[PDB]
């Protein structure tokens, strides 16, 4: 999920766009 | 430079790229 | 959660928003 | 700049697009 994503690994502003609603 | 978003650092980005689509968890 | 993009913050938050357009400072 | 309208104030995705590149 999320935290993996961007916490654990570094994510991208379309991955984090992903997440937004 | 930490490149990292964890907790609070991780809602922030959120507010930054969801601006009005929103996101969980704003109660 | 603070809201302001300060210091290393604000260079993540460019990071992160930049992507491969780059941003100044980066040497 | 950037520090007043991001760090003092809040800026969004759209004004911090601006200070890319």
């Amino acid at each position: 999920g999320i935290v993996e994503q961007c916490c654990t690994s570094i994510c991208s502003l379309y991955q984090l766009e992903n997440y937004c609603n | 430079v930490n490149q990292h978003l964890c907790g609070s650092h991780l809602v922030e980005a959120l507010y930054l790229v969801c601006g009005e689509r929103g996101f969980f968890y704003t109660p």
